[PDB]
């Protein structure tokens, strides 16, 4: 599950071994290595990986499904992409081997679906956007809520609105806070010590019985 | 006889010449005759200045009825040995503190709750702790009690201090002492709610 070097060598695909029935079929050869990248990367080093492809573009034009899959993905067509991710769904479960991270894999994908398109926005609106993601008014603003449980924008939402608005701005005042804190929790500390200090010296301790 | 100057002592002979008896060694009685009433005529008067250590290891050989009907009387001046007679170092007037006070611990809310000494009696309560309201079991007593018995005033003076400096030094504490101090620290501010210093 460190799919990182994983990847690392899906792209590494080398057609000029040409052969190996045991080894995986190009089908699930790209698939397969692409996906876990999919998973894995960053975009832009996989774009470059991706749209600057060469070693892998046999294993590249394999499947024209998962190639425009990635690619309007990162176009963001969100709706028919998921549409045919978990359409795969039933068949990366024909996969022996794409089975056994399904959850791990449609998880990151929606995840970084997420990633993907929420970054520039400042107040995410959802009606359209829902629209496309096709999940319902409730059950968008829960995969939201879920995104509340771990998400990266000090966001807000007047469910009213039934539309985000997107993290804050002063992160020098944050520090000012955290600042208190840490100074509070240094005070609190030092008084431990300073009692601390005492009872050590003051030969404290408790027996046994 | 018994008292001949040691009456002397402490009326006149505390912070005197060779009269270095009573303190060091660390009460309803300090003296178990017919003359319980003659133990209430000058201890609580003045001052625990430098008489320490002789007379106590002199006087450890009656020990019996710490416990004696002064319980007002005898308390009163002591009382005053609070204002009055409070002292020099006074983390050993834990001694009657020990042998009576929690003696006298026992019955308070035994009657009620500790009605009567508590006001006055942190005076040499506080000559007591030196410094920083530093730590003794008098801490133990009126806090449990501030804790339970509905009374938490008189260590609201007390509350958030970092007291420190106890005295182990012959005794003059107890684990469970340090033991009381932090938990009804606990269960008060849990009462009173500033639950992180308690916790802490």
């Amino acid at each position: 599950r460190k799919y990182k070097q994983a990847a690392k060598c899906l792209l590494l695909a080398s057609f000029d071994h040409c052969d190996f029935p045991e080894l995986l079929s190009p089908s699930n050869v790209a698939i397969y290595g692409g996906l876990c990248a999919l998973a894995t990367f960053d975009r832009q080093e996989l774009q470059r990986n991706v749209i600057s492809s060469s070693s892998f573009k046999l294993f590249l034009e394999l499947e024209p499904q998962v190639r425009d899959i990635i690619f309007k993905f990162y176009e963001s067509k969100y709706a028919s992409c998921l549409k045919m991710l978990d359409e795969m769904k039933d068949n990366l479960l024909l996969d022996m081997y794409l089975a056994p991270h399904v959850r791990t894999l449609y998880t990151q994908i929606r995840n970084r679906a997420l990633i993907q398109y929420f970054s520039p926005y400042v107040s995410a609106d959802m009606h359209r956007m829902a629209a496309a993601f096709n999940t319902t008014v409730a059950a968008l603003e829960d995969e939201l809520t879920q995104l509340i449980l771990e998400g990266l924008i000090s966001a807000r939402v007047d469910s009213h609105s039934k539309i985000l608005y997107a993290r804050d701005v002063d992160q020098r005042s944050t520090t000012f806070e955290k600042s208190l804190l840490m100074g509070k929790e240094f005070q609190r500390r030092a008084k431990a010590m300073m009692l601390r200090a005492a009872v050590l010296r003051n030969q404290i301790h408790v027996k046994s019985p | 006889s018994a008292l001949e100057q040691f009456v002397n002592s402490v009326r006149q002979l505390s912070a005197q010449g060779q009269m270095t008896q009573l303190c060091e060694l660390i009460k309803s009685g300090e003296l178990l005759a017919k003359n319980l009433s003659h133990l209430d005529t000058v201890l609580g008067a003045l001052d625990v200045q430098e008489h320490s250590l002789g007379v106590l290891a002199v006087l450890f050989v009656k020990f019996s009825m710490p416990s004696v009907p002064d319980f007002e009387t005898l308390f009163s001046q002591v009382q005053l040995f609070i204002s009055t007679c409070n002292g020099e170092h006074i983390r050993y007037a834990t001694d009657t503190f020990a042998g009576l006070c929690h003696q006298l611990t026992n019955a308070l809310v035994e009657r009620k709750q500790p009605l009567r000494g508590i006001g006055i009696l942190k005076q040499a309560i506080d000559k007591m702790q030196m410094n920083t309201n530093q730590l003794t079991s008098i801490h133990a007593d009126l806090c449990q009690l501030c804790l339970l018995a509905k009374c938490f005033k008189p260590a609201l003076p007390y509350l958030d201090v970092d007291m420190m400096d106890i005295c182990k030094e012959n005794g003059a504490y107890d684990a469970k002492h340090f033991l009381c101090y932090y938990y009804y620290g606990g269960m008060i501010y849990t009462g009173l709610k500033n639950f992180e210093r308690a916790l802490y």
